[PDB]
C-alpha cells in the first residue's frame, strides 16, 4: 500500500523510539510482524553496535575481481590522460592492497550486500520482504524496521539504523580506502594497521553506551590536549587532564599516546574522522535537554552585560570611524558633546585619523556614525538557491513525523502529515507569487513585525559529526532566511570592508596577510596564537548582552529597527527537535515546550543564524578585553572557533603575559555572558583552527579522512537512479577537494565508489565484462553518458572549465590504452542528435550539446512544475513560456557573424528572459533535501527508476551503435569539440573552446629536456629540496539596479570600441525599456585553490608565455590560474609519491594547434528582435588620457594609505592594457594628488622613510608596470628630468618621481599648466571601463632599445658609466666588454651574479640572451624589476633559458669552471681594473673593446654626472634644497638622506675646487649646514670615506658648503 | 546684510549638524534595552508605526 | 547669492524631515519596553 | 528681486513650521522617556 | 526688495531660538536615557 524505506543513504536522526514502541504497548500489524521475527536473545536499538563487529562473511562471497582489475584500469586511463606514469602505480597498487586486505575486503564486501540489500528493497510498497543473507546473518525488513540475527542473537532496529549500519560499512570502506591510498601516497608509513587497532578497540570496549561515546566524542580534544601538553613551551595548560580516557580505556589510553608518540599530525588527521565507526545515535533523552539548555543558559547578571556591550559599541563605533577614514579619506559627522575630548572635534575639522584613538576608544562612546547607504532590499540571487532547505509556514512540521509514532506516544495522528501545506522547497514558494516582493516581504521585518508562521526552526541532527549528544543545525521559515541572506549581504558589502579586523575574513588578500602574520609569529615563536573554542559560541549570546552591533548598523544603512530584529528574533522562533519516529507534541497545531523534544524560545537562534553579526561582536569583546591590558593584537574570527594573535611585549614576560591576558578574557567574556572553563577555553602556542581545518605549528592537517568519509543526503529532487548517485558522488568528491582533501585520494575514492554504485544497481551480465565497465566509467555527463568523479577537471581547478576536449581525451586514452575498439564505445555511448537547435540549452549552459540523453532523468521539467504551481503575479511569470521567448531571442543571436555563446549568455543574462528562465531553473533545481521533487508523485516515478534500470541494461546490452565518434575523436580535440557543436548547432561556436590543460601543456623536468627542442612553457622552481614537511610549513614567497548598470557596463564597452550597430542597439534600448528606464542613454557605470598553495610558497611562477601569445594585441584562450594549479599538483603528486622535487620541473607546451586566438571581431545582429520588451517580469575628449588621468590620483590615493600604517585593487588589472595607456598624463596627476592633498610634517616623514627602500605594494605594483619601460621613454616629464637629478636606483627612481611635488617646486612649474577641470570631474568607476579603449584603438608601446655603451672598436670617451652609484661599475664594464670581444650571439649567465649587473649586459643589441635558470623564473624577473627601459623584455629567450639547466656555452657565475665566464692598465675607456674578467678559466685582456657614440641612453649611464654642468648645478641646488625641508620636517631622523646629499656633496666638490676631506666634522643644525660650526646647537655628523660660473648664482648655503671649515 | 545673515544659517546649518548626531548618540541607549529585555516566553512584540525605505 | 542659501534653506528643511522619520522610528521601542519589562 | 525674495520667505517659514512639529515630537518622546525607571 | 530681508532676517532669528529649545529637550532627554542603562 503505502511505499516504504524512502532513502537509499542516510539523512535522519537515530533514535530507537520506534523500537520502544514495537518492543512495549503496541497492536498495529507492522509492530506486530516486528515483534514476531526477533529472538530470545535480543540487543536494544542502543546495542546495535555490538552485532556487526562479530559478523564475519564467508569470503570472496561476491566474485568483484572484475571490480578490482576494472579500478585498476580506469585509474590507470584517468591518471595516463594527466600524462603522469609516477603516481599511476600508488594508486592502484593501493586499490587492489584494500581489497585483498581481508578486513578491508570484509568491510567493502559488507557494504556491497547492505547496500544491495538496500537496492532490493528501496521504495518496496510491499511491508515485508524475505529474509536475505548477509555475511552470516538473516534480514528481515517490515515496514521501517530492521530484524538482523547473526547466529541465536536478535537486534531489532529501524530502517535509519539499517542505513547507519549501511553507511558505517561505507564509511569504514571510506577509511580504510582512504587510509591503505594515503599510506600510499604520504611518507610516513601505512596507518591502516592503527586503524585496524583502533576498530578492534573501539569495538571491544564493552561499556554502557553513553560513556563508550564520550570517549568516542572525546578521542579528538584529549589528543589535542596531549599534543598542547607535549608543545606548550610558552603556556601549561590542563586541557589533556579532564578526559577520562586514561581511567576508562587503557587500550585506547595507550593507543593514543603511542599515536602521539607517532606524530602528532596523524594523531590529529585519526581524530578529525567524525562517525567512520557506528553512528551513536541522537541521544534525545539526556543530550537535547543538554542542548536546549545550553541554548537558555544565564550566566552574568545584565547590568555588567549591558555595560560590557556599550563598552562595545565604544570599540565598535572607534573601528568603524577608523575604517571610515581610511576607505572614503574622510571624515564622518562627529558630535560635539559636553565631556566629548576636543581632539576628536580637532581630528574631524583636520580630515585626519589620530594615533591616540587606538589607545583611547572609550572617547568614541560619545561619536557616532552618521547614514552613509542604503539597505539592499532585494537580494543576490546566487546565494539563496542552495545547501539550506526550509519550512513553508508553521503548519509545515507535521511532515516530518510520523503518525504512527505520535499515535503509540499521545493517541493521536499528527494533524494529517500527508498533507503538504504549500510547497515546501525553498524558492518554489520563494517566487510562487506569495513572497516574491522581497521588499515588501521584509517590510515587515523593516517594521520589526515578525510574522507568526515565520517563528520556527526545525532542530536537526546531522549524520557524521564527532559529537554524540547531537548537533543541531538551523532552519527556519523562508522569510526568516531571505532575512538572513540580506543582512549577511548588508554586512559583508559595506560593514567588513570598513572594519580592519573583518576586512581581513573577507578580502583574500588581507586574509592572505593576516595568515600570514599568523605562521611568522607561530615559527618564531615570540607571539602566541590561542585558539579560544567556545563550546557553546552558538548558544552563549543573550538577549541582555548579545551586545547586538546591530544599533548602529541600523542608523548607517537608513533603515529603522531592521538588525534590531535580528537579535530579538533568536527568541522570537520557536525550536523543534526533529526526530525520526519520536514527534514532539503538538498543543494547537504547534509543538509544546517540554525541555527534551521542543523548546518554545530560546535565547540564541542557532548555528550559521545572524553569523555576520555574531563575529563582529566577539571580536569586539576580544579588541576590549586586550586593550584593557595593553598588549598587541590580531583577531581571526570564523564564528564558533576564534584565533588571536596576541605579541608579546617587553614589559611582561611570555607566560606572565599569557596567564594575565586569559585571566583577562575569563573576567570580560565572563561579563559577556560566555562563562569559561580552563577545560573548555584554552590557551595554545602550536594549535589553532580557522576556516574549519586545524593548524598545529602551521601545519594543516589533511581532512581526506574526514571530508572524503561525508555523506551527503543525495537523490534530491529526482527518481532513485544509478545517474544521480554518481553524479552525487561526483558533487562529494569536488566539494572534499575544493575544502582541502588530495585530489588523487578523492578521485581514487570516487572510483572505488563508483565501481561499487555499478556493482549494486546492475544484473550480473553486465558486471562480469570488465571493458564494459571500463567504458560506462569513462563516457562523461556531456557527451551521452554517467556522470563520473573522473570527468571534472574542476575537483583539480576552479569552477569554471570547458569539459568537452577532456571527455573525448579519455575517450581517446581509453581506446588507445586499454583494448576497447571503438566500436564498443559508440555502443556504450549511443549519441543521438536532437532534429532541431535547442538555442536555450546553448544560453544557459556554453558547454551544453544538443544532444538529449536517456541516462539523464527525463521529466518534463519545463512545464510540470509550471502545471503544478498553476494547479495549486505567478501568472505573469507563468501564462508565457519564458522558452518561447528565450528561442526566438537566441536565435536572433544565432544570426551574429562571428557565433559566441559566452555573449549570447551574456546579452541573455542582461535580459529579463534569462531572470524568467532562472525563475524557472530555481524551480527546476531548488537543491532542497526530499521534500518537493522526490516526495511529489512517488509512484509513477518508482516504475521510471526500474525503466531506467532497463533501460541501461537494454542499452549497455545492444551493441547497436548510434552515431559513429571514429571521425570525432581522430585528429586534435580542440576542433574536435568545436565540429561537435558545429554539428549539434548547425552553426560553429566560437569562444567557448577552453583546451585541457594536460592537453595543451605536458610537462617534463629540466635535465630531461633540451633548451632548442623544448616549447613556450609557464613553468616553476623549489627554494629547496620539499618532503612532508614542507607540504605543510609556509615557505618564503607570497600566496533590478544592477542589471541597469551591467547594461549601461556593456552598452559603454560597445561605445568605447567604436561600434554601433541598429539592431544590437535597438534590443539594448528595449532592455532598457523593459527594466522600467525610459532614457536610453544613461550617465553612469596566486591564492589557486587553497589546498595546495602551500607548497606554491616554496615555488616561483611567472607568465612566461610572452614568446608566442602576449607579443600579440590579442587575447587568447589561456587561463593562467589553471596552468599554475597544474603545475602545483603535478610537484603535490611527485612529493606525495615518495620522490622528492629537488630539480625544478616544467609544463611546455605540446599541442600548438590548440591555442585558439579570440577574434577581434563585434558582433552585430542580422534580425531585429520581436521582444517588444515585457514590463512584467520586474515589479517595479579620447577617453585614453582620462582614464590615464584617473589612473594617477589612484596610484596617489593608494600611496597615500601606505605611509599612515594595492589600496585600491589595482593588481587585479592586467599589465598589457596597462602598458597599452599613455604614461604621460599619468605622470602629472601622479604629481598634482600631492599637491592638492598638502600633508603635514608627520605623514611627510613617512613618504620619506618608507619608499627610498624598497618596500610597498603600491610601490610594487608601480615597479610591476614599468617592469619593462617603454612608457618611460614615451612620458614627456621624464627626458627632461633625467638631466636633472641623480636616480640612483629604480626603487630611488620612481620615489623620486611620485615625490617630485612635495621636494621640489622648481618642477610643479613646469608642467602646472597641464591641469584640466573637466578630468577631475571624471570618476575612477570610468576609468577601469575607458582601458578598454586602450585595448583596441590604442596602439602598443614601442618597447624602444634606449641603447647604452655598445662598446664595440674605439671610440670617444662619453663617460662609460654602469650602475656607478653603489656597485662595483667595472664589474658590469668587463662583462660588456667580453661578450663584445667573444661576440656571442647567445650568452648564458648564472643566477649567482648580482641582477643589476646581468642587467646591463641587456640593453646590449644584438645580443640573445639565454640565461642559465635551470627552472628559476626569479633570476629574470629581478633583472627584469631593474630595467628602465624595456629591452630585456625582448633580448632574453625564455623557452631557451627557462628550461636549460646545465652549462651549453658561456656561462656567467660559476666561480671556476670549464667554459664559465668568473669574475697599470694604461686603457683610455676604463681609469683602473677592479675585477678581471676569466673566459674559460683563463684572463684575457679587456682593454682591447671601447666605447662608441650612443643613442638616448638607459638609466644604466646617470645623466647628471656625463658633459652638462648646469643640470648637475641645478641639482647641486635641488639637494641642499631637500635637506633645508627634511630638517623641517617633524619626526624624521635624516642618517641615510644626509648620507646620500653627502655624496652629491663629494661629487660637487670635485667641481667646486676645494680640496675635499676624507672625514669632515660638518656640523648640522638649525637650517645651516658647514663644516665649521656656526652655533653650539649644530651637530657633529660623521661622513667617511669621500670655473666659477657655478658659483654664478649660487645660494648662501651652498656658498657655506663651497668653502671646507 | 545678505552675508551676515548667510552666516546666521552657517550658524543654523553648524547647530544642524549637532542636531543630527544627538538624536543619532541617543537612540544607542535604548537600542541595547530593545536588545536586552526580550526574554521571550511566548515572545508577541507589536512594533507602532510601518517604514518606508 | 540668493538662491544658494534659497537651496541651503531647503536642505536643511530635508534634514528636519529625516530626523522626524528617524524620532518616529525612536518612538516604537520604547513602546515594547514597557511590555517585555 | 521679484520673485526670489518671496519665495525665499516660504522656504524660511516651511522650516519654521517644520521645527515646531519636531518639537512637539521632543515633548512627546521626552513624556514617553520618563516612564522608564517607572518600569525599572 | 530689502524690507523683507529684514522680515526673514527676523525669522532666522525665530529659527535660531527654536533651534536653542531643541538643544535644550534634547540634552535633557540625553540626560534622562543615559541614567537608565545603568540598572536592568
Ligand atoms: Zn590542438
Ligand atoms: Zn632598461
Amino acid at each position: 500500500a503505502g511505499i516504504n524505506r524512502t532513502d537509499q543513504s542516510l539523512k535522519n536522526p537515530l533514535l530507537g523510539t520506534e523500537v520502544s514502541f514495537c518492543l512495549k504497548s503496541s497492536s498495529l500489524p507492522h509492530h506486530v510482524r516486528a515483534l514476531g521475527q526477533i529472538k530470545a536473545r535480543n540487543l536494544a536499538s542502543c546495542d546495535y553496535y555490538l552485532l556487526f563487529r562479530q559478523v564475519v562473511l564467508p569470503p570472496e562471497v561476491y566474485p568483484i575481481g572484475v571490480l578490482i582489475r576494472a579500478a585498476e584500469a580506469i585509474l590507470t586511463v584517468i591518471v595516463s590522460a594527466w600524462k603522469l606514469e609516477h603516481m599511476t602505480k600508488t594508486l592502484y597498487s593501493s586499490v587492489r592492497y584494500a581489497l585483498t586486505n581481508p578486513r578491508v575486503r570484509a568491510q567493502l564486501e559488507l557494504h556491497i550486500a547492505y547496500q544491495r540489500i538496500v537496492g532490493q528493497v528501496s521504495y518496496s510498497r510491499e511491508a515485508d520482504i524475505g529474509p536475505k543473507r548477509l555475511g552470516n546473518m538473516s534480514l528481515q525488513f517490515v515496514q521501517s524496521l530492521v530484524i538482523a540475527t547473526i547466529d541465536t542473537t536478535s537486534c531489532l532496529m529501524t530502517y535509519n539504523h539499517f542505513l547507519a549500519a549501511a553507511d558505517t560499512a561505507k564509511s569504514r570502506c571510506h577509511l580504510l580506502i582512504a587510509s591503505v591510498v594515503q599510506g600510499a601516497l604520504w611518507e610516513q608509513g601505512s596507518f591502516l594497521d592503527h586503524i585496524i587497532n583502533l576498530i578492534d578497540t573501539i569495538d571491544s570496549i564493552n561499556l554502557p553506551h553513553d560513556d563508550y561515546f564520550t570517549i568516542i566524542k572525546s578521542i579528538s580534544p584529549y589528543s589535542q590536549g596531549l599534543v598542547m601538553g607535549r608543545h606548550n613551551v610558552s603556556v601549561s595548560s590542563d586541557f589533556a587532564s579532564v578526559f577520562t580516557i586514561p581511567e576508562s580505556c587503557p587500550q585506547l589510553d595507550s593507543l593514543l599516546k603511542k599515536l602521539l608518540q607517532l606524530d602528532p599530525v596523524l594523531l590529529l588527521m585519526v581524530s578529525s574522522v567524525q562517525k567512520s565507526w557506528y553512528f551513536p545515535e541522537i541521544r534525545m533523552v539526556d543530550g537535547s535537554r543538554e542542548q536546549l539548555h545550553k541554548m537558555r543558559v544565564e550566566l552574568e547578571t545584565p547590568q555588567a552585560l549591558l555595560s560590557y556591550g556599550h563598552t562595545l559599541l565604544s570599540i565598535f563605533r572607534a573601528e568603524f570611524i577608523k575604517g571610515y577614514v581610511s576607505k572614503n579619506a574622510k571624515w564622518p559627522p562627529v558630535h560635539l558633546l559636553p565631556g566629548c575630548d576636543k581632539s576628536i572635534k580637532n581630528a574631524r575639522e583636520l580630515g585626519r585619523w589620530s594615533p591616540a584613538f587606538d589607545r583611547r576608544w572609550q572617547l568614541f562612546a560619545k561619536v557616532v556614525i552618521l547614514r552613509i547607504a542604503d539597505l539592499d532590499m532585494d537580494p543576490d540571487f546566487n546565494d539563496i538557491v542552495s545547501d539550506k532547505a526550509i519550512i513553508s509556514s508553521r503548519r509545515d512540521w507535521v511532515f516530518e513525523y510520523n503518525a504512527a509514532a505520535f499515535w503509540k506516544k499521545y493517541g493521536e495522528r499528527l494533524e494529517r502529515p500527508p498533507a503538504r501545506s504549500g510547497p515546501s522547497r525553498l524558492v518554489n514558494a520563494l517566487i510562487d507569487g506569495r513572497l516574491d516582493n522581497i521588499p515588501a516581504l521584509l517590510e515587515p521585518f523593516y517594521r520589526g513585525a515578525v510574522e507568526f508562521e515565520d517563528r520556527l526552526t526545525v532542530l536537526v541532527p546531522k549524520e557524521k559529526e564527532l559529537k554524540v549528544k547531537g548537533r543541531f543545525f538551523s532552519k527556519q521559515t523562508l522569510a526568516i532566511r531571505i532575512y538572513q541572506v540580506v543582512a549577511e549581504a548588508a554586512l559583508k558589502n559595506e560593514v567588513m570592508p570598513y572594519l580592519k579586523t573583518h576586512s581581513m575574513t573577507m578580502s583574500s588578500t588581507a586574509l592572505t596577510h593576516l595568515l600570514n602574520r599568523l605562521s611568522h609569529t607561530i615559527t618564531k615563536g615570540d607571539s602566541f596564537v590561542i585558539n579560544l573554542d567556545y563550546s557553546s559560541w552558538c548558544n552563549g549570546f543573550r538577549p541582555e548582552l548579545q551586545a547586538p552591533i546591530c544599533r548602529q548598523l541600523d542608523q548607517m544603512f537608513n533603515c529603522g529597527y531592521f538588525f534590531r530584529t535580528g537579535c530579538t528574533l533568536p527568541c522570537f522562533t520557536t525550536f523543534i527537535i526533529q526526530d525520526r519516529f519520536n514527534p514532539p507534541y503538538s498543543f494547537r497545531g504547534e509543538p509544546v515546550e517540554d525541555g527534551v523534544t521542543c523548546a518554545v524560545g530560546t535565547k540564541t537562534m542557532g548555528e550559521g543564524m545572524r553569523q555576520k553579526l555574531w563575529t563582529i561582536l566577539t571580536s569586539c569583546w576580544e579588541i576590549i578585553a586586550l586593550r584593557e591590558i595593553n598588549v598587541t593584537f590580531n583577531i581571526l574570527g570564523q564564528g564558533d572557533n576564534q584565533t588571536i594573535i596576541i605579541h608579546k611585549s617587553a614589559s611582561q614576560n611570555n607566560q606572565l603575559l599569557a596567564e594575565r591576558a586569559l585571566g583577562a578574557l575569563y573576567k570580560h567574556a565572563r561579563l559577556a555572558g560566555h562563562n569559561l572553563k580552563v577545560e573548555e577555553c584554552w590557551v595554545s602556542d602550536c594549535l589553532y583552527e580557522y576556516g574549519k581545518k586545524l593548524f598545529f605549528r602551521g601545519v594543516p592537517v589533511p581532512g581526506c579522512l574526514k571530508q572524503l568519509s561525508r555523506v551527503t543526503d543525495s537523490t534530491g529532487e529526482l527518481f532513485p537512479n544509478l545517474y544521480s548517485k554518481l553524479a552525487c558522488l561526483t558533487s562529494s568528491c569536488l566539494s572534499a577537494a575544493m575544502a582541502d582533501t588530495s585530489p588523487w585520494v578523492a578521485l581514487a575514492t570516487g572510483v572505488c565508489l563508483y565501481l561499487i554504485e555499478l556493482y549494486v544497481e546492475l544484473p550480473p551480465a553486465i558486471m562480469q565484462d570488465e571493458s564494459l565497465l571500463t567504458t560506462l566509467c569513462l563516457v562523461g555527463p556531456s557527451i551521452g553518458g554517467l556522470p563520473t568523479p573522473a570527468t571534472l577537471p574542476s575537483v583539480f581547478f576552479r569552477g569554471m572549465s570547458d569539459p568537452l576536449p577532456f571527455q573525448l581525451a579519455l575517450l581517446q586514452t581509453l581506446i588507445k590504452t586499454t583494448g576497447v575498439t571503438c566500436s564498443l564505445v559508440n555502443r556504450v555511448v549511443k549519441l543521438r542528435i536532437a532534429p532541431y537547435p535547442d538555442w536555450l540549452s546553448l544560453v544557459t549552459d556554453p558547454t551544453s550539446l544538443n544532444i538529449a540523453q536517456v541516462y539523464r532523468p527525463e521529466r518534463q521539467i519545463r512545464r510540470w512544475i509550471e502545471e503544478a504551481i498553476a494547479t495549486s503575479r505567478i501568472a505573469t511569470f507563468f501564462q508565457q513560456p519564458l522558452t518561447e521567448m528565450a528561442q526566438l531571442l537566441a536565435r536572433d543571436l544565432s544570426t551574429m557573424m562571428p557565433l559566441r555563446p559566452r555573449d549570447m549568455s551574456a546579452l541573455f543574462a542582461l535580459s529579463n528572459v534569462a531572470y524568467g528562465l532562472s525563475i524557472i531553473d530555481l524551480f527546476q533545481k531548488s537543491s532542497t533535501v526530499v521534500s518537493a521533487s522526490q516526495a511529489v508523485h512517488i509512484e509513477d516515478v518508482a516504475l521510471e527508476s526500474v525503466r531506467y534500470k532497463e533501460s541501461i541494461i537494454q542499452g549497455l546490452l545492444d551493441t547497436t551503435e548510434g552515431y559513429n565518434m571514429q571521425p570525432y575523436l581522430e585528429g586534435c580535440t580542440y576542433l574536435a569539440a568545436k565540429q561537435l557543436r558545429r554539428l549539434t548547432w548547425g552553426r560553429d561556436l566560437v569562444g567557448v573552446t577552453m583546451p585541457f590543460v594536460a592537453e595543451q601543456f605536458h610537462p617534463h623536468s629540466s635535465v630531461g629536456a633540451k633548451a632548442e627542442l623544448y616549447l613556450d612553457a609557464i613553468i616553476y622552481c623549489p627554494q629547496e629540496t620539499l618532503r612532508s614537511h614542507h607540504l605543510t610549513t609556509r615557505g618564503d614567497q607570497p600566496l533590478a539596479a544592477n542589471l541597469v548598470k551591467d547594461t549601461l557596463v556593456l552598452h559603454q564597452w560597445y561605445k568605447v570600441r567604436k561600434v554601433t550597430d541598429p539592431h544590437l542597439n535597438t534590443l539594448m534600448a528595449r532592455f532598457l525599456l523593459e527594466k522600467g528606464y525610459t532614457s536610453d542613454a544613461r550617465p553612469s557605470i596566486q591564492g589557486l585553490t587553497g589546498y595546495v598553495n602551500i607548497l606554491s610558497t616554496w615555488l616561483r611562477f611567472s607568465s612566461d608565455y610572452l614568446h608566442s601569445f602576449s607579443k600579440s594585441s590579442d587575447d587568447y584562450t589561456i587561463h593562467f590560474q589553471h596552468v599554475f594549479t597544474y603545475g602545483c599538483l603535478y610537484a603535490d603528486s611527485v612529493i606525495r609519491s615518495g620522490g622528492v622535487i629537488s630539480t625544478p620541473y616544467l609544463l611546455s607546451a605540446s599541442c600548438k594547434t590548440c591555442f585558439e586566438k579570440i577574434d577581434s571581431e563585434e558582433f552585430v545582429l542580422a534580425c531585429e528582435p520581436q521582444y517588444r520588451g515585457a514590463e512584467w517580469l520586474i515589479t517595479k575628449f579620447d577617453p585614453c588620457v582620462s582614464a590615464s588621468y584617473c589612473l594617477g590620483i589612484l596610484i596617489g590615493k593608494s600611496f597615500l594609505v601606505d605611509i599612515r600604517a594595492t589600496w585600491a585593487n589595482l593588481e587585479r588589472f592586467s599589465i598589457s592594457d596597462m602598458q597599452k595607456l599613455p604614461w604621460s598624463i599619468v605622470i602629472r596627476s601622479l604629481w598634482r594628488f600631492l599637491i592638492g592633498a598638502r600633508l603635514l610634517q608627520f605623514e611627510k616623514a613617512g613618504l620619506i622613510r618608507m619608499l627610498y627602500a624598497a618596500t610597498g605594494p603600491t610601490f610594487s605594483f608601480l615597479m610591476k608596470v614599468f617592469q619593462d619601460s617603454a612608457l618611460l621613454m614615451d612620458c614627456a616629464p621624464l627626458d627632461r628630468l633625467s638631466p636633472r637629478i641623480n636616480f640612483h636606483s629604480r626603487g630611488d627612481l620612481v620615489a623620486k618621481l611620485v615625490l617630485l611635488p612635495f621636494i621640489n617646486p622648481g618642477i610643479v612649474e613646469i608642467e602646472v599648466s597641464g591641469i584640466n577641470s573637466k578630468y577631475h570631474a571624471v570618476s575612477e568607476a570610468n576609468m577601469d571601463l575607458y582601458i578598454a579603449a586602450a585595448k583596441s584603438v590604442g596602439v602598443k608601446p614601442t618597447q624602444f632599445v634606449e641603447e647604452t655603451n655598445d662598446f664595440t672598436a674605439r671610440g670617444h670617451h662619453h663617460g662609460c658609466y654602469s650602475l656607478s652609484w653603489s656597485k662595483s661599475r667595472n664589474q658590469s664594464q668587463v662583462l660588456k666588454m667580453v661578450v663584445r670581444k667573444l661576440k656571442l650571439c647567445v650568452l648564458y649567465i648564472y643566477p649567482t651574479v648580482d641582477p643589476a649587473v646581468a642587467l646591463d649586459l641587456c640593453h646590449l643589441p644584438a645580443l640573445t640572451i639565454i640565461l642559465v635558470l635551470g627552472g628559476d623564473p626569479a633570476y629574470y624577473e629581478r633583472l627584469l624589476e631593474m630595467d628602465l627601459c624595456g629591452a630585456v623584455s625582448s633580448r632574453v629567450d625564455i623557452p631557451h633559458s627557462l628550461a636549460a639547466r646545465t652549462h651549453k656555452g658561456f656561462t656567467i657565475g660559476p666561480d671556476t669552471g670549464p667554459g664559465v665566464i668568473r669574475l697599470c692598465y694604461a686603457h683610455p675607456c676604463l681609469e683602473e681594473l677592479e675585477f678581471n674578467a676569466y673566459l674559460d678559466s683563463e684572463l684575457v685582456d679587456i682593454s682591447d673593446m671601447c666605447c662608441l657614440p650612443l643613442a638616448t641612453p638607459c638609466k644604466a649611464l646617470f645623466r647628471p654626472i656625463y658633459r652638462s654642468l648646469q643640470s648637475f648645478r641645478l641639482a647641486l641646488m635641488d639637494n641642499y634644497s631637500f635637506v633645508m625641508d627634511l630638517i623641517l620636517i617633524r619626526g624624521l631622523d635624516i642618517r641615510p638622506h644626509l648620507e646620500e646629499f653627502d655624496e652629491l656633496l663629494v661629487v660637487g666638490q670635485h667641481i667646486l675646487g676645494q680640496p675635499v676631506l676624507v672625514e669632515v666634522v660638518y656640523y648640522v643644525g638649525v637650517p645651516v649646514l658647514a663644516r665649521h660650526p656656526w652655533s653650539a646647537d649644530l651637530k657633529r655628523i660623521t661622513v667617511g670615506g669621500r670655473q666659477g660660473s657655478l658659483l654664478v648664482g649660487l645660494p648662501a648655503g651652498l656658498t657655506q658648503l663651497l668653502i671646507i671649515d | 546684510s545678505i552675508r551676515i545673515l548667510g552666516e546666521n544659517i552657517k550658524i543654523l546649518d553648524r547647530s544642524m549638524k549637532t542636531m543630527m548626531e544627538t538624536m543619532k548618540l541617543m537612540m544607542e541607549k535604548v537600542d541595547l534595552l530593545y536588545a536586552s529585555t526580550a526574554v521571550g516566553t511566548s515572545a508577541p512584540m507589536l512594533p507602532s508605526h510601518p517604514a518606508p525605505p
